Order: C-alpha cells, then structure tokens, then sequence
C-alpha cells in the first residue's frame, strides 16, 4: 500500500462505469466496462445453478423410484428410469463444458482460435448426442402412455388415431433434433467461431407441442371419467379432481411454462424457462404414468 | 427467434 | 471488422498470458492476467453448482420424508424435517449472495467501498444466523439419537455418561459458532473490507468431532449386537452387517470426508469437501435414526 | 488454517 488515490474519498464515484483495456483479434485497442463483463459472468453463474439443481433432483428421483415400486419389469418404468439417467449424464458433460475454454472470459473478449483445442469440440458433439437420446426417451414414454390410455374396452376410432398423431409428433421431434445436431457439428468442425441456430427454436416448439397434446388427452380422459360415472349409479370422486388437475398427474404446469417460454421475448428469462420445463416434464412423467393406466369406470 | 446459442454452447 | 491483427496468424500465440489494465484504489495503474481473472471466475462457478445440488437434494428429501413415513409426531422426525428446511433457506440466501456486489469481479479487482450498500450487509448477517440455527438442529438431533440408543434395559453407567459428553460437545459447537458469527458481524459492520476468521476453522473441527463420536457410538452398538446374540441361542445377521456398515446407517462416509477435509492443505479442494460433508450428514440423519432406535436383542 | 473466508463471504 504505497498511497491511496483521491477517488477513495469520493462518495459519488461509480465503479462499474470505468474502462478496461485489452488486446483482441482486432488489435491492442479493445475496451469494455465492468458491467458488461459482470453481465457475461452472471449468466454463467445463472446457468450453473440450474444444472446443479437438475443433477440433484434427477439423482434423488432415480434412487427413490428404484426403492418405492411394486410392479417392476414394465416398459414404462424402464423408460422413465433411463430418462432420469440421461438427465444426469447431460448435466455431467455440461459441468465439464462450463469449466472449459469455450466458456471462458478469455475467448469471449479475445476471440482467438488458438485457445480452442481438439477435445473441446468432442464434448460439444457428445452433449449434442445425449440431448437427442433424451428427447427420444421422452417421446417414446409419451407414446406408450397414449397407447395404454385408450386401448381396451373403449371405442377404437379415437384411440387408434391418437396414437397415430402422437407417433407422428414424436418421430418429427426426434428427426428435427437429429438434423439440428448433425449440422451444428459440421459447422463447428469447419470453424470453431461459427454458429448455426435456426433448427433449435423449432425443435423446442415441437417438444412443447407433444407435451401439450399429452395434457389435452389427459384432460379428455378426466372429463370422460366424470361424464361416464354420472350416467351409471356409481359414486363420483370426492376430492380427486383437485389432485389430478392441480398436482401434475396431468402435465399442465410444464405445459404452461412451455407456452410462456417461447411466446415471450428473450429479455424476460426465456432461457431459464425451457430448462426448468424440461426438468419438470421428466420429473412429472412418473406421475402422468399412474393416472394414464388407471381404471376409467371399473373402480 | 427466442433462444440463441453461443458458438461453443451445446444443446440444452 | 476493419482489419485483423497479425497475431491472428500465429499458431503459438497464447492468450491468457496477456495483460489487462484497470484503475483500482491504488490508482489508474493496476494490471492482471486473464488466467487470474479466470481463476476468480471459476471459483464462483464451482461454488454455485454445489449449493444448487444442495437445494435440489434437500427439497426432494423433504417431500419424500413427508410422504413415506408411518410413525409421525416423533421429535426426531420433526428435527430431521426442519434441518432439511434450513438447508434450503441457507441455499436461497447464498444464491442471493452469489449474484450481489460483494461477489463481483468489480469489487474483487477494484476494492472501492462505494460499491457496497446497506442491504448487502444484512443478507450476510441473516446467512450467518441461519448457519448457526442449522448447526443447533444437527446437534439436538444427534443428542436425541444418543439419548434413545442406550436408555432402557442396557447398563446405566455408560449410557448416562455418553449423553453427557454429547450434550457437552453440542453446546460447545453451538456456542463457538455463535461467537464466530457475532464477532464477524461486528467487524463487517465496522468496515466492509475487513475479514475476521480464526473461529470458523475450530467450529468445523467440533462439528466433525461430534459426528465422529456418533459414528463411534453406532459402531459400538453394532459390535455389541453381534456379541450379545452369540451368547444366547438366537440366529445372527445374514447380510445385515454390510448394509449397516457400508451404507450410511452409521455415519462413516461423512466422517471420512470430514477427516480428510481439514487434515489436508487448502490447495487440494478443502472447501469443496466440508460443503459435501455437511450435505451428507444432514441427508444421512434419517438413516442413522432408524438403526439407533432398533431392538438390540429382542428381534 | 485450512479454510479461508472472503471479506463478504458468509459461513457455509
Ligand atoms: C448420485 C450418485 C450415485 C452419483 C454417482 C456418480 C458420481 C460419482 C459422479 C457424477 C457426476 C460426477 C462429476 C461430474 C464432473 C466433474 C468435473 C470434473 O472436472 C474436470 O476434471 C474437468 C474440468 C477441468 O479440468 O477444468 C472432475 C470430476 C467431476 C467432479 C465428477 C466426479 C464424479 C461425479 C460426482
Ligand atoms: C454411463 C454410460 C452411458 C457410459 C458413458 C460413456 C461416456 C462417459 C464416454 C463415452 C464416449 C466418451 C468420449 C469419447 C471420445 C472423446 C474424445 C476425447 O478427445 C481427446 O482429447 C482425447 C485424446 C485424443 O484423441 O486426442 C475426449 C473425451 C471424449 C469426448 C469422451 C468423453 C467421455 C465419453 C462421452
Ligand atoms: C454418468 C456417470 C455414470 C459417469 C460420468 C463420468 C463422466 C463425468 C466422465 C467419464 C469420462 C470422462 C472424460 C474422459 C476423458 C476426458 C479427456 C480429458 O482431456 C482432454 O480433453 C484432452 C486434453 C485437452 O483438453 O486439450 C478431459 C476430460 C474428459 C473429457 C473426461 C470428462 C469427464 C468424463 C466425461
Ligand atoms: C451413451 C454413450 C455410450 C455415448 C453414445 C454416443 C457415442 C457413441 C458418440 C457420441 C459422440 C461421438 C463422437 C463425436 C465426434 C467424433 C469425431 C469424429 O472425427 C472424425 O470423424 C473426423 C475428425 C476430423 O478430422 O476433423 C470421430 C468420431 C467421434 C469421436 C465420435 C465417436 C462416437 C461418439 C463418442
Ligand atoms: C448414437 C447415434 C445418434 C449415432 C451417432 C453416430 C455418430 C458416430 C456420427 C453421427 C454424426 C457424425 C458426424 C457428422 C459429421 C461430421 C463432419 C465430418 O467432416 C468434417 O468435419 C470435415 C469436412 C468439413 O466439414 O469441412 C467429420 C465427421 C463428423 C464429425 C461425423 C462423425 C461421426 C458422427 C458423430
Ligand atoms: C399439434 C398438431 C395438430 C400439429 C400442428 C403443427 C405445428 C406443431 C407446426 C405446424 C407449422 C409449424 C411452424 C412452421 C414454421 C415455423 C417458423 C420457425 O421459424 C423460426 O423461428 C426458425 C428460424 C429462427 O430461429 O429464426 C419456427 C417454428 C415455426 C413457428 C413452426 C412451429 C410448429 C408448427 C406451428
Ligand atoms: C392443445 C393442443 C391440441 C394444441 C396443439 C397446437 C399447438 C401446439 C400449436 C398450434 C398453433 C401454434 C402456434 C402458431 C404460431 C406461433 C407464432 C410463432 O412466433 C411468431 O410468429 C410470433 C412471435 C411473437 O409473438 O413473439 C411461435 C410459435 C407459435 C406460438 C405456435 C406454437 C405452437 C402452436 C400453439
Ligand atoms: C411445479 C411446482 C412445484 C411449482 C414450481 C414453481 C415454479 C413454476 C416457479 C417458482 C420460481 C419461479 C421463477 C422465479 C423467477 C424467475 C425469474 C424471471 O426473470 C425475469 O423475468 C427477469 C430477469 C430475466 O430476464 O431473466 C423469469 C421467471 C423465473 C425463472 C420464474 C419461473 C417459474 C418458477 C421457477
Ligand atoms: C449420503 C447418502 C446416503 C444420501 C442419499 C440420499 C438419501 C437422503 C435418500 C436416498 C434413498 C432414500 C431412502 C429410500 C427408501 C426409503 C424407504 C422408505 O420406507 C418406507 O416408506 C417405510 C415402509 C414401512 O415402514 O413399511 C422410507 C424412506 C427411505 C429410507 C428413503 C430415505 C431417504 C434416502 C436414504
Ligand atoms: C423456522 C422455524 C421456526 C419454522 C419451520 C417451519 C414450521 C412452521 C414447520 C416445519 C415442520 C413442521 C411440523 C412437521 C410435522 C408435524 C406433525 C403433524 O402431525 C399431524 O398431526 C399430522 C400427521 C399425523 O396424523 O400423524 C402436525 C404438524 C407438525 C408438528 C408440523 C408443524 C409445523 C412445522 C414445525
Ligand atoms: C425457504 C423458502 C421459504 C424460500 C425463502 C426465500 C427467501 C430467502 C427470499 C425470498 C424473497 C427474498 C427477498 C426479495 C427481495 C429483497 C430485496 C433486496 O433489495 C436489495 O437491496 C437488492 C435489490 C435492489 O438493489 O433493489 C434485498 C433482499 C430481499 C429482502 C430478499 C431476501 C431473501 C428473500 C426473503
Ligand atoms: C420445496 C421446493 C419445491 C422449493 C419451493 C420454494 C421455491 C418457490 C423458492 C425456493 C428458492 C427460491 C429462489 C431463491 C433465489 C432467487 C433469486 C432471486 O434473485 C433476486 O431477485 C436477487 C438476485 C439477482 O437476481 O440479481 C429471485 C427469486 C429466486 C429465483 C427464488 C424464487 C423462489 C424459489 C425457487
Ligand atoms: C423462511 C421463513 C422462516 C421466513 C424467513 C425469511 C427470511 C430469510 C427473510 C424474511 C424477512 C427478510 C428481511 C426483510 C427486510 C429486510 C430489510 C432489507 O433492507 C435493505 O437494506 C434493503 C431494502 C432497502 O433498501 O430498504 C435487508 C434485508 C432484510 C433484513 C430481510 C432479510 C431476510 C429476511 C429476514
Ligand atoms: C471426547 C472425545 C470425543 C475427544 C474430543 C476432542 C475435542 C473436543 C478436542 C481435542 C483437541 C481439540 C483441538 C486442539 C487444538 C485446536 C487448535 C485451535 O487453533 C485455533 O484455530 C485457535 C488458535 C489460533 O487462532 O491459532 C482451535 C481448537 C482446536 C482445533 C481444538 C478443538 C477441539 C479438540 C478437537
Ligand atoms: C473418539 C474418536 C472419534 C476421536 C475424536 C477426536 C478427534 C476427531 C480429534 C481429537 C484431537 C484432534 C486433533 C488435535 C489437534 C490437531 C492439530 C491441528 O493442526 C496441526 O498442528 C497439524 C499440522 C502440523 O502441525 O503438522 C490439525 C487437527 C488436529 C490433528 C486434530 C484432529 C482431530 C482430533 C484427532
Ligand atoms: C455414497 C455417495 C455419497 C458416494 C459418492 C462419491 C463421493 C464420495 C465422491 C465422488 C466425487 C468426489 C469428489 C471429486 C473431486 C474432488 C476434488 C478434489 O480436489 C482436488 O484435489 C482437485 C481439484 C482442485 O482442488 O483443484 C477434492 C475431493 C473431491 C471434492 C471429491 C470428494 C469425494 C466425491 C464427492
Ligand atoms: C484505455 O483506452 C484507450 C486505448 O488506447 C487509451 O486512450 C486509454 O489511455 C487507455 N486507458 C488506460 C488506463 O490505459
Ligand atoms: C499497440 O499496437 C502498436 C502497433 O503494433 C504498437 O506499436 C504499440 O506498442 C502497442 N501499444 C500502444 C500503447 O500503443
Ligand atoms: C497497460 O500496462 C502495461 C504495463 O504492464 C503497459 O505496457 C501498457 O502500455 C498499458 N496499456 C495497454 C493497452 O496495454
Ligand atoms: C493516470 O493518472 C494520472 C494522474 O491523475 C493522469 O494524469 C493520467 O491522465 C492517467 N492516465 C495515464 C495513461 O497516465
């Protein structure tokens, strides 16, 4: 401590509007303010909290489902039980990504391609392959729940066609995710500082569409379970409607978060919303799968 | 349109 | 893009060893390298993942304990059920702390006290009060488990004295945490840029001591449960020893993490270890509390 | 001795 400056005695001095000087690819003359630097740092600090919550939740959901189940060997159980595992693997390679040189303040401010090695591109590839192997599990789970809802003593007209639109939506979502992934990889392998992003913002809309369709079909099943019982002389539900509708026996909360995630402009946390809604969908599949295979009028 | 990815940011 | 510099065509150029120029309290002449800046940013990115895992785990442990219990109204249940709530409240005010100006790169590099307002000091106070209201719950849980293990048909010599050493250790841990907290608050309220830290590194050693004592007492109970049965003609445990010892029916894993956390020098992740071991202790209290109240030789 | 706190960092 040789000597303090005079600005130490200024009550109204504002650090954050001060100047930072650095050398970039455009020479030794780039400048930035401390608040744009802090805005770059606060978005990494905000995207690590979410994925740590995801890893925690999914690990403690996997164990609890292993310990609290009566009827194992069911396909729906196995698919629900590997989706929670691909969530944890996706979150692991993203923590690997978040501490690497592709997410550094060095690359961000100074766009030098010498800072990117081979090994940073292979974890990007691997993460883009686990993201599509997770969407495929979600879609196959939804198509088995739909295939178990209406098949049976119910009318075969509606039931046979709703599995068709759900198989169609699932295969289209998976194919579009695969296309997006394989082109992004080509682009990145050609140039490290290149971005290809027109196919990620329609894959999310089709995942959202398929979840909204599952919510519609479960609401349909509930209205027909309140309509069939009154025709006969059997007693109705006392306070089961509130549990089914409100708690996520039907996928209404993830569906609302999805419809507010892409309708709203990006400046209102649109990236914080899809990440919460994918977690809530994968966490709500065990609860949507108990109502789906339940006696409509036998009980 | 609503989600923008960084040059090295993978899908989420 | 007016013109690229010549350093864009250098294969061996190393960004990260370049110079950053900024104005500090010691004038307009401070300098730093991109790797010490990135080392400041990577420790915030590493301390947000842990607390997001903590918030996730504790929230999904609270719900599951509410839903999967037969004998409620027990004090041990209520204490175990409020410790998981104080973990979530502690993690909430730390996310509040992590996005505030006391954890910014601006304050870190430029130590200007004009950047600290009143409201940043009150969340520091509140967090230091929830940390001691969490240690108090941990200690009271351990003293009720010890008070339920030996009290009964067992000999009253050892049992009456082990509750005494456990009450003593608990009250000493809570008192030392309170002392640390109240002096740190005085210091910080006097000067925002002042640090008082001699009492935090003995409070952790006494929390670790009390957990190690609980592990010793549970190992004792297990050796006496294998020794009593053979004296009589009753059948022994078939494969129950492996579950008890290995899985955290006794608190051996948190105890090992605690004994490697402070014995090792700080340069080997000593801060990443105590934060995992507090989570594992609070998550292992429900499992240590079932073995503690179990029939020693009746079953 | 083994854990060091920042001037504004609360207890953990
Ligand atoms: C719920 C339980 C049963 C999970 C069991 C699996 C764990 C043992 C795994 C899951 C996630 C893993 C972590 C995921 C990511 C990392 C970062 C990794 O960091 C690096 O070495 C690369 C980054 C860098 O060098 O800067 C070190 C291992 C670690 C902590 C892993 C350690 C092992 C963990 C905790
Ligand atoms: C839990 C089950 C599903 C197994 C999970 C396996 C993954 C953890 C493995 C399988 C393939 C592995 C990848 C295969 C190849 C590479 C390239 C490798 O590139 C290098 O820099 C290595 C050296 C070189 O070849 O130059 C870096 C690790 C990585 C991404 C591996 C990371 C770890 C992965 C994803
Ligand atoms: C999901 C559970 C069951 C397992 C999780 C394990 C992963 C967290 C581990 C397993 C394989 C590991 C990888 C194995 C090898 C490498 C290469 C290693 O070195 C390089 O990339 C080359 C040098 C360079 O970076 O230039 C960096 C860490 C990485 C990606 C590891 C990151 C952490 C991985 C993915
Ligand atoms: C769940 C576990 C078992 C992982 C399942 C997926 C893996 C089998 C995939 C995912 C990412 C793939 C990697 C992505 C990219 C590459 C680079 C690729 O490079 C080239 O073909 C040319 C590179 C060049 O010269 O530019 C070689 C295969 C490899 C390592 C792939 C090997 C197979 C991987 C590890
Ligand atoms: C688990 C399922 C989804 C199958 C995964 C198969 C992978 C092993 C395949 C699928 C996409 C493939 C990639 C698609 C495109 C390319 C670009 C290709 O061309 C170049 O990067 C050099 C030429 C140029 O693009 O200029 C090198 C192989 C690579 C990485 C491929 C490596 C092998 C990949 C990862
Ligand atoms: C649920 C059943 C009845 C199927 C209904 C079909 C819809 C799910 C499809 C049909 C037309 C699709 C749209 C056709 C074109 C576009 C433009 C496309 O433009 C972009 O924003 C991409 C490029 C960019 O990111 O700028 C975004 C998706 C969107 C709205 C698509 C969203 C999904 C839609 C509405
Ligand atoms: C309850 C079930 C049966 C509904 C299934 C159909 C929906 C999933 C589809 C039908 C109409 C679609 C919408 C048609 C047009 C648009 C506008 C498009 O963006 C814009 O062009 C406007 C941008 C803005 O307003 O900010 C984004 C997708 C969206 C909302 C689509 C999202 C998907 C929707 C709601
Ligand atoms: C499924 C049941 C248990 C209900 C769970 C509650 C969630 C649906 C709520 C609780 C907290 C909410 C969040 C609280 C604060 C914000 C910040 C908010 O940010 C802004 O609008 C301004 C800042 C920005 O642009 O990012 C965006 C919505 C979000 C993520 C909220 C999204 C909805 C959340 C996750
Ligand atoms: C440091 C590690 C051990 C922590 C891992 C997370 C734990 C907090 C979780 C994981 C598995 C959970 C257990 C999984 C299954 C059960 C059985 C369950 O049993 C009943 O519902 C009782 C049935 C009856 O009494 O008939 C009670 C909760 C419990 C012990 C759970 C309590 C919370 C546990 C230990
Ligand atoms: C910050 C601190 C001071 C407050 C923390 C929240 C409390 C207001 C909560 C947390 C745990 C709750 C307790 C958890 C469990 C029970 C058992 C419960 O037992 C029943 O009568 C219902 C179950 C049964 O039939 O056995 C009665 C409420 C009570 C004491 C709860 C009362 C409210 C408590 C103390
Ligand atoms: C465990 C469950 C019950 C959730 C607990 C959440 C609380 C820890 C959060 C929720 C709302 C928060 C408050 C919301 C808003 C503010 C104003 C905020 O004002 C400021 O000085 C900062 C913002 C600004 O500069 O205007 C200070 C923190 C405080 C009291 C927050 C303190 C932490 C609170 C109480
Ligand atoms: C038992 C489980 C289901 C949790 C239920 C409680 C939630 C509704 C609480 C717990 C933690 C809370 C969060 C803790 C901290 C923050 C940061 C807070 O940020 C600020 O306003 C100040 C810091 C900043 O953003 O700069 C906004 C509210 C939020 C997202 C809180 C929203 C409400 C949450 C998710
Ligand atoms: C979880 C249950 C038991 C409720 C407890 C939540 C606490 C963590 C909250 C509730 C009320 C909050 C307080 C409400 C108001 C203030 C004043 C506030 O004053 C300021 O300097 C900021 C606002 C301003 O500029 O006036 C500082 C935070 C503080 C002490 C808050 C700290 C966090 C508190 C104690
Ligand atoms: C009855 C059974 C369970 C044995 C329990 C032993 C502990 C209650 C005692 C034994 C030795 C004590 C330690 C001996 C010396 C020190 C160093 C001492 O150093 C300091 O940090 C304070 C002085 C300084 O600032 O240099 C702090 C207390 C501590 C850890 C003591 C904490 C309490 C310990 C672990
Ligand atoms: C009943 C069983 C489980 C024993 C419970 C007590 C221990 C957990 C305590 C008692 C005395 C404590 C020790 C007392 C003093 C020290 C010295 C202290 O600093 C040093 O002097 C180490 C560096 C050096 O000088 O080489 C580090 C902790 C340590 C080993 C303590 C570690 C924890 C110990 C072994
Ligand atoms: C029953 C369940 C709880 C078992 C799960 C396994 C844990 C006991 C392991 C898995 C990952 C491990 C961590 C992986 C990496 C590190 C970093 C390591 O720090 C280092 O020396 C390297 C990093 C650095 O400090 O730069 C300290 C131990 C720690 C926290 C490990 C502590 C023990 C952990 C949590
Ligand atoms: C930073 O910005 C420009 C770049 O040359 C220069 O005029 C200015 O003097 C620099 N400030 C400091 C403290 O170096
Ligand atoms: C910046 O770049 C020019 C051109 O290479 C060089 O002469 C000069 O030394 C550098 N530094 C300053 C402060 O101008
Ligand atoms: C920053 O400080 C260094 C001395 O370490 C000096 O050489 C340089 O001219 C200053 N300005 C810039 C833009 O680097
Ligand atoms: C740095 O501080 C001195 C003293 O106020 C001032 O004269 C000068 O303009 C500042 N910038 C440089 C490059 O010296």
């Amino acid at each position: 401590a040789p000597s303090l400056s005079n600005l130490f005695y200024d009550p109204t001095y504002n650090p954050g509007q001060s100047t930072i000087n650095y050398t970039s690819i455009y020479g030794n003359g780039s400048t930035i303010t401390f608040d744009e630097l802090q805005g770059l740092v606060n978005s990494t600090v905000t995207q690590a909290i979410m994925f740590g919550v995801r890893c925690g939740a999914a690990a403690l959901t996997l164990i609890v489902m292993w310990m609290t189940s009566r009827s194992r060997k069911t396909p729906i159980f196995i698919i629900n039980q590997v989706s929670l595992f691909l969530i944890i693997l996706h979150s692991a390679l993203y923590f690997k990504y978040l501490l690497s040189n592709y997410s550094s303040v060095t690359y961000a401010l100074t766009g030098f391609p010498q800072f990117i090695s081979r090994g940073d591109v292979h974890v990007y590839g691997a993460t883009n392959i686990i993201q599509v192997l997770l969407v495929a599990s979600i879609e196959t789970s939804l198509v088995f729940q739909i295939k178990v809802i209406f098949t049976g003593d119910n009318f075969k007209r509606i039931g046979l066609m709703l599995t068709s639109i759900s198989f169609t939506l699932g295969i289209a979502t998976v194919t579009m995710y695969f296309v997006s992934a394989v082109k992004g990889m080509i682009v990145t392998y050609n140039d490290v500082s290149a971005t290809q992003d027109k196919y990620f913002n329609a894959s999310t809309i089709l995942l959202a569409s398929s979840i909204n369709f599952m919510s519609f079909v479960l609401v349909v099943k509930l209205i027909l379970a309140i309509r069939s019982r009154r025709f006969l002389g059997l007693k109705q539900f006392d306070s089961f409607h509130i549990l089914l509708i409100m708690s996520c026996q039907s996928l209404l909360v993830p569906s609302i978060i999805f419809i507010l995630a892409y309708s709203l402009k990006p400046n209102q946390g649109t990236d914080v919303l899809t990440t919460v809604a994918t977690l809530l969908a994968v966490l709500s599949l065990p609860l949507s799968s108990m109502w789906a295979t339940a006696a409509n009028n036998a009980s | 349109h609503a989600l923008q990815l960084k040059p090295g940011q993978p899908l989420y």
